[PDB]
């Protein structure tokens, strides 16, 4: 998961959303900013380890939930 | 049907007699002592092992194992001569059974593979290593598309573990099953080693990736027209 | 309804199940096989109580149908063994209230085993053969144990049972031994009190050991004296066997 | 150069290659005759008549020198004892030249004449153990025996490969090296019952499960014959 984390967070760090650039140094400020939460187990391994024995109804994947939450930052930055 | 032709039941092949006479053709030593300790070892490690679906100790396994250990043997024999008479054959084979089996064990597994090897070849021991050059591709290419690469006890050691184990496997073997759950790095790990591979041999790595459960058989392998042939 | 008499049986069900102990660290074969089969038997403990947990609260309460447990309850009423539980071999397909009895039974064995192994002591320990979801992977880890602890090569030990570690609940098929000494009998299967597994380097009538009476599963072979005026092919013909559960 | 058509030259090139194998096998065995006429024999000539043949025609030169051999000493236990030293002595040097370092195609060779040899020195074995006086015992009978005759007019008739109540004649079609397979007793048996149905005209339906030797004995026995073996992958 923190292989996970750390992909995520270099590919904030590079690669704009827009197909440096004020959006990479925003998006490089978030990744500085979020990465005490991702990196070690911070909150949100904590909140995956917990997450795990919450009932779904689809079967609870790991990479769904962080694809989701990836996602969402992205948005965040946009 | 079954009058016109005669049947033959085939179950039990004497494993231990094939790989006796096929060590012993290869150029060993011990052979016959080899072949006593090789074969019920692939015997004890089809129960004494934990049961799994990938897994499979018959005689394919073996003679590939076979096969594999006298080439090692060959390439050792070229190296010290590069550098023969007395080799360490259990060496030898311990090399084979470990290239050829350990990628396939669940990782609650190793230990009891290693403690097998241990009680059969009691001088066995083990040499993993010296892949400097492809290790270094694996880390650029690592860099260059945003992965993790590790030194085997850092974050990536265990992925680069396995990819190293793939590159092995596509080495000594014909086709590959990369089995695993949802999310274990099974795509990103071969398409590393198909660009390192590129990046140090210069020979262009072209990959086909065909869902088989997407098209019908017929659309998967072909048809023939009932009509005209 | 059918299914307050299926809430009746189901109640009645899991009074002979109750938990197993998990039991960590030892080199040994025996303790090695021992731990695996003990690992496997308390994951199929918790699906079997699990399953019958959720029946008994589908039916005897409040929660709604899923698709698993509408199969569930469908084989249950059938009284066909559902094949989410068949994790080992039944013979020619048993009834659920036999497979029950056959798994309590050797959920008890494995308490058994377990407190044995908390008490290593289980070299000694008397286990049966019928009740082990894989016997042959016993013997073979007797045969590593003795071979360990004498320090010999595995692969040029034989066998001779004297009627060294205890195996229960043996039954042969149409003979019985008078003092490790075959007899032709016409009992359909005599039972056998004690049976011990000795190991030596280097008219003798040779049985197999089958798993049940449909003679399809082989696990080992035994060695036995012949009676002074019986014939070893006249065994053979008569098909004398032994089996691991009758 | 007077240009056929190609079928017509390629039908020339197979029938060719059949009588320059016929040929070329009957001046091997003319070569192993020689050899072993005599007890002891010298790793260089051998090795180089290893290079000098082919790999099927070494391995079927060797099979009909030691068929023949054991024949006339069943015919004549002193002879079978010799017949069975011969077959060690070889096995001896053998192994020195695969324990010496070889050019990989020698190395398949002796790879495939190691495999035979142990495979002709367990019968010869088996053959002393039990106690054999004349050549029409089916304890004899039983293995493939090959048979070369000089005197035949056609040299793609002159060899013919025996077992227990069958005749063939070898194909002597070019396989390559292929790969010889340990001559396990079910193979000996899977033999016997494939040779039997072939006799009766019959086909040939060994089963089982899988990984246990079916299809490798199938294309093992059509390459001992020499036929041109193809396999089929059926499905719906
Ligand atoms: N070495 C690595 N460092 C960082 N992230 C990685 C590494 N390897 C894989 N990942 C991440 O893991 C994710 C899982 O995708 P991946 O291709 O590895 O899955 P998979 O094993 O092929 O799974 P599936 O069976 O679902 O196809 C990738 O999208 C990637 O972001
Ligand atoms: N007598 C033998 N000597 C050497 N190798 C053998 C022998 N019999 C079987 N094998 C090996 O065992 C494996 C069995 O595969 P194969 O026989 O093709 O499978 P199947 O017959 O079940 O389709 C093959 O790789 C083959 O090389
Ligand atoms: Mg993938
Ligand atoms: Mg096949």
């Amino acid at each position: 998961t923190d292989m996970i984390f750390n992909n995520f967070l270099a590919r904030l760090r590079s690669i704009p959303l827009d197909e440096a650039s004020p959006m990479l140094q925003i998006q490089r400020d978030a990744a500085t900013i979020m990465q005490p939460y991702f990196t070690s187990n911070g909150l949100v391994t904590k909140a995956l380890e917990h997450a795990f024995q919450l009932e779904h109804i689809m079967d609870l994947t790991r990479l769904r939930c962080l694809g989701s939450l990836f996602s969402m930052l992205h948005q965040a930055c946009r | 049907l079954k009058k016109l032709f005669r049947s033959l039941a085939m179950t039990k092949p004497d494993r231990q007699l094939i790989a006796q006479v096929m060590l012993y053709s290869q150029g060993f030593r011990t052979a016959e002592v080899l072949a006593n300790k090789i074969v019920p070892f692939f015997k004890l490690c089809d129960e004494q092992l934990s049961s799994q679906s990938h897994y499979d100790f018959g005689l394919r396994a073996l003679k590939s194992v076979l096969v594999s250990a006298g080439n090692v043997k060959r390439e050792r024999i070229q190296k010290i001569k590069r550098e023969a008479e007395n080799l360490p054959e259990q060496e030898i084979l311990i090399q084979s059974v470990c290239e050829t089996m350990v990628p396939k064990l669940v990782a609650e597994d190793i230990p009891l593979l290693f403690s097998l090897l241990s009680d059969v070849f009691p001088g066995v021991q083990y040499h993993r290593g010296e892949m400097t050059a492809l290790r270094e591709e694996l880390k650029k290419v690592c860099q260059e598309m945003y992965l993790t690469y590790g030194d085997g006890e850092e974050v990536g050691g265990m992925w680069v573990e396995k990819v190293l184990q793939l590159y092995q496997i596509t080495q000594i073997n014909h086709g590959l099953m990369m089995v695993g759950p949802s999310g274990s790095g099974k795509s990103m790990a071969w398409r590393v080693l198909l660009k390192a591979l590129e990046r140090l041999e210069g020979v262009e790595g072209v990959a086909h990736i065909i869902d088989p459960k997407a098209i019908s058989k017929d659309h998967l392998y072909g048809t023939l027209d009932p009509n005209t042939r | 309804t059918l299914h307050t008499t299926a809430s009746n049986w189901l109640h009645l069900i899991p009074q002979t199940l109750s938990h197993l102990k998990r039991t960590e660290n030892i080199k040994d074969p025996l303790f090695r096989f021992f731990e695996r089969e003990v690992k496997m038997g308390a994951k199929l403990l918790q699906d079997v109580r699990q399953d019958l947990a959720d029946v008994v609260q589908v039916c005897e309460g409040k929660k709604k149908q899923t698709n698993y447990l509408r199969t569930l309850i469908n084989e249950l009423v059938k009284g066909i063994l559902p094949r989410s539980w068949s994790h080992y071999t039944v013979p020619a397909g048993m009834t659920v209230i036999q497979w029950v009895s056959d798994f309590s039974e050797r959920i008890k064995q494995l308490q058994n085993i377990s407190l044995a192994a908390a008490s290593k002591e289980l070299k000694n320990i008397h286990v049966c053969l019928g009740g082990l979801f894989v016997p042959e992977a016993y013997i073979t880890a007797t045969r590593q144990y003795v071979a360990q602890a004498n320090s010999w090569s595995l692969e040029e030990l034989c066998l001779e049972v004297n009627v060294s570690f205890g195996v229960t609940g043996l039954k042969l098929q149409g003979a019985t031994c008078n003092n490790n000494k075959l007899s032709l009998s016409n009992a359909i299967s005599t039972a056998l009190p004690l049976t011990q597994l000795r190991w030596v380097k280097q008219s003798v009538v040779t049985l197999p050991v089958y798993l049940n009476f449909t003679r399809a599963d082989l696990i080992f072979t035994v060695d036995f004296e012949i009676a002074t005026k019986e014939d070893p092919r006249s065994f053979y013909e008569r098909g004398v066997a032994v089996l691991c559960t009758e | 150069t007077e240009h056929p058509k190609i079928n017509e030259w390629l039908t020339l090139v197979e029938k060719e290659m059949r009588v320059t194998l016929a040929k070329l096998l009957a001046e091997s065995v003319t070569e192993v005759e020689i050899f072993g006429k005599a007890t002891s024999i010298d790793p260089n000539t051998y090795i180089t008549w290893i290079d000098k043949y082919q790999a099927q025609l070494v391995v079927l030169s060797a099979q009909i020198a030691w068929s023949e051999n054991v024949e006339t000493a069943l015919s004549s236990a002193a002879p079978l004892h010799s017949v069975l030293s011969n077959v060690e002595v070889t096995l001896n040097v053998l192994a020195d030249s695969v324990l010496m370092e070889q050019p990989p195609l020698r190395r398949r060779k002796l790879e495939h004449l190691i495999t035979e040899l142990v495979h002709q020195r367990d019968v010869t074995r088996s053959l002393i153990k039990s106690k054999i006086d004349n050549a029409k015992s089916f304890e004899w009978l039983s293995q493939m025996r090959f048979y070369f005759d000089p005197k035949q007019t056609d040299v793609l008739q002159q060899l013919s490969i025996q077992m227990a109540n069958a005749k063939f004649n070898y194909g002597f079609e070019y396989l390559g090296v292929q790969d010889k397979l340990v001559q396990t007793p079910l193979t000996d048996r899977c033999y016997l019952t494939m040779t039997q149905a072939l006799e009766a005209r019959l086909g040939g339906s060994p089963f089982g499960p899988a990984g246990t030797g079916k299809t490798e004995s199938v294309k093992a026995l059509g390459h001992q014959l020499g036929r041109f073996v193809l396999v089929f992958n059926c499905d719906e």
